[PDB]
């Protein structure tokens, strides 16, 4: 038989088999229910719609995300997600496999216990464990010593690792990513003349957004090029489908990462956050942190991070440091990669918090086992 | 946790040298005769093990990462090291060995220089537009009768966006639920029911006895009338679930208050949808479903004789 893995984040579901190279099913992390604005005689007998569907019908419902900021925060409609996943996303009857669930770091006491609890009263399945997503990260780019910069769609983090385990005290959230990226970018596009204020609007703007910005190595000097050049202008064919242009906004976008003045956040940027965070370590490990950065989650996927991280940093930290950004190609899915991993390994057997321990114990049991 | 694992119980038993070898997601030992000889297609895990004074030995963890492995054998070496370490109580130190830039300490551990060698065991790895469902086919004045009349073939009664259901026809279902003994499901998602349905349907809730369900989503229901309903939970002992989330007004943050007071006054209540906006109320409700929750794995339990 064969285990499940389910990596659940603010804006996209990850999920699949224990042992695949990668997710089977990736999805928006959304329920969709009716606007009061007459009754949708359209939806039959059903109260809602989840994932792929209700993304469809963003004109016609409003969405809820019940993550916020990599938190489980609406365990109804997460109950939702978790039985589309099960049974229309991965077609399986969840009694009948182990199953791998993620967490955020810092994730409270309580929801542990609840995800544990839904899984085994709500699902009944034979076995879970949970996680820490970037912990799970180090470990698919084959490190057990590091710092992870976790950058998705709700949430930043930066998660000092030693030796296997996060150094929860080091740990910082940033509640800056790439929705709130989306909808900057959606701003600024607005300043040239162009109208991007929701729904089918966000999700382009969206795939804008992924396709053709980056990050400035030297971020002033690029506004100056900009001006003069075109060199870097691009342009991009709309769904209705008409073409536009865009040049700056192009690395304007995700400069609000470095600075997040942009956006009116009094928080540091990244590369701060970075350092705030090694520098709250043990001085004997601090070394080790420095020369494995490792990039996880979209939002780091923007061309240039790594270079203007590395510059960024290695202006902070003392001249004599070995400084080294590690960005992996699949770090859109580096957290469930790990998942595979770990749930694949001949010691996981051991590890499965099952049914019959969970019945004895309750859902505290997850503080002494998934740890 | 710690883990075992019969390579496990033979580590660092003694002073010396131990290699193992990640094959298709185990810790495999690698033949001694053959301790040096790194396939570069691989990954390793290397223990260390030096004898000092105490009795107590001294341990070294290298997990050696070859250039062409998969990233199931680097990720796996990765996590059987810390595995190894924590059986060891912690006491290893953990070193990422990476070909071409291994440490000098490691070097020093193979007497004639360790070598590299091609290949190795192979990698362990393995629309949509708008509703287009028929409409709700449910046939509003035939379901009503058969909740009268006691139906036992009715168990399930689902009028989600149904078109036009008057309201003194709404507050009747209510009405008729009272004293019916088979409907375990109830839902009415988005037929515009406002506070008369609430309250009548609050009433019902103090008398029915075999309803389990009960869901009233996207629809024009107050603070007041949810509050109605939830007030009616303390006289019930076999609703399980209450859905009420996007009505038509946010609820109000004094009513959110009053509702997870009564949240609190019900044991038998094991989901409640509705997302709350004061995060006070938001986790006292998640605890009290949770809490409820945790009753029917405790009887689950007990009843296990014994
Ligand atoms: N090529 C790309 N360039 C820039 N951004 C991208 C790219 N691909 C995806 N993203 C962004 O990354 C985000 C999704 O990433 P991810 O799956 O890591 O987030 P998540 O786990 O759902 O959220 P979180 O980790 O914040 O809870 C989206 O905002 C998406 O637009
Ligand atoms: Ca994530
Ligand atoms: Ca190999
Ligand atoms: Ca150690």
């Amino acid at each position: 038989t064969t285990a499940l893995v389910c990596d659940n984040g603010s804006g996209l579901v990850k999920a699949g088999f224990a042992g695949d190279d990668a997710p089977r099913a990736v999805f928006p992390s959304i329920v969709g229910r009716p606007r009061h604005q007459g009754v949708m005689v359209g939806m039959g007998q059903k109260d809602s719609y989840v994932g792929d569907e209700a993304q469809s019908k963003r004109g016609i419902l409003t969405l809820k995300y019940p993550i916020e900021h990599g938190i489980i925060t609406n365990w109804d409609d997460m109950e939702k997600i978790w039985h589309h996943t099960f049974y229309n996303e991965l077609r399986v009857a969840p009694e009948e496999h182990p199953t791998l669930l993620t967490e955020a770091p810092l994730n409270p006491k309580a929801n542990r216990e609840k995800m544990t609890q839904i899984m085994f009263e709500t699902f009944n399945v034979p076995a879970m464990y949970v996680a820490i997503q970037a912990v799970l990260s180090l470990y698919a780019s084959g490190r057990t010593t590091g710092i992870v910069l976790d950058s998705g769609d709700g949430v930043t983090h930066n998660v000092p690792i030693y030796e296997g385990y996060a150094l929860p005290h080091a740990i910082m959230r940033l509640d800056l990513a790439g929705r709130d990226l989306t909808d900057y970018l959606m701003k600024i596009l607005t300043e040239r003349g162009y109208s991007f204020v929701t729904t089918a609007e966000r999700e382009i703007v969206r795939d804008i957004k992924e396709k053709l910005c980056y990050v400035a190595l030297d971020f002033e000097n690029e506004m100056a090029t900009a001006a003069s050049s075109s060199s870097l202008e691009k342009s991009y064919e709309l769904p209705d489908g008409q073409v536009i242009t865009i040049g700056n906004e192009r690395f304007r976008c995700p400069e609000t990462l470095f600075q997040p003045s942009f956006i009116g956040m009094e928080s540091a940027g990244i590369h701060e956050t970075t350092y705030n965070s090694i520098m709250k370590c043990d001085i004997d490990i601090r070394k080790d942190l420095y020369a494995n950065n490792v990039m996880s989650g979209g939002t780091t996927m923007y061309p240039g991070i790594a270079d203007r991280m590395q510059k960024e940093i290695t202006a902070l930290a003392p001249s004599t440091m070995k400084i080294k950004i590690i960005a992996p190609p699949e770090r859109k899915y580096s957290v469930w990669i790990g998942g595979s991993i770990l749930a694949s390994l001949s010691t996981f057997q051991q590890m499965w918090i099952t049914k019959q321990e969970y019945d004895e114990a309750g859902p505290s049991i997850v503080h002494r086992k998934c740890f | 946790m710690v883990v075992e694992h019969p390579e496990f119980l033979k580590a660092g038993k003694e002073p010396g040298l131990q290699i193992w070898r990640v094959e298709k997601f185990d810790l495999v030992p690698v033949p001694t005769n053959l301790y040096g000889d790194f396939f570069t297609g691989d990954a390793y895990v290397i223990l260390k093990t030096v004898q000092l004074r105490n009795g107590n030995l001294q341990y070294d963890l290298h997990y050696w990462l070859g250039n062409e492995c998969s990233q199931d054998e680097s990720g796996a070496a990765a996590i059987f090291t810390v595995q190894l370490d924590d059986y060891l109580n912690g006491r290893a130190v953990q070193h990422r060995e990476v070909q071409g830039f291994e440490s000098a300490t490691f070097l020093g551990y193979f007497k004639s220089g360790l070598k590299y060698k091609k290949g190795g065991v192979a990698s362990g790895f393995g629309y949509k537009p708008v509703p287009d469902e028929e409409p709700n086919s449910t046939d509003v004045e035939e379901t009503l009768e058969r909740i009268k009349n006691n139906d036992p073939k009715l168990e399930e009664v689902n009028l989600n966006n149904i078109r036009n259901i008057p309201i003194p026809t709404l507050k009747a279902y209510a009405e008729a639920l009272k004293e019916n003994s088979y409907v375990k499901k109830f839902s009415i998602v988005g037929t515009r029911s406002n506070d008369p349905v609430a309250y009548a349907l609050a009433e019902m809730l103090k008398e029915n006895k075999v309803l389990k369900t009960l869901n009233v989503e996207s629809n024009f229901i107050s603070g007041a009338g949810i509050l109605r309903l939830v007030e009616a939970l303390p006289y019930n002992t076999s609703l399980v679930e209450m859905k009420i989330d996007n009505q038509s007004q946010p609820l109000g943050n004094k009513v959110e208050m009053e509702i997870v007071s009564m949240l609190e006054k019900n044991a038998t209540l094991l989901k409640f949808g509705y997302h709350f906006t004061q995060q006070g109320p938001r986790l006292r409700a998640s605890n009290a479903m949770m809490n409820n929750n945790d009753l029917v794995r405790k009887r689950r339990l007990a009843d296990l004789t014994g």
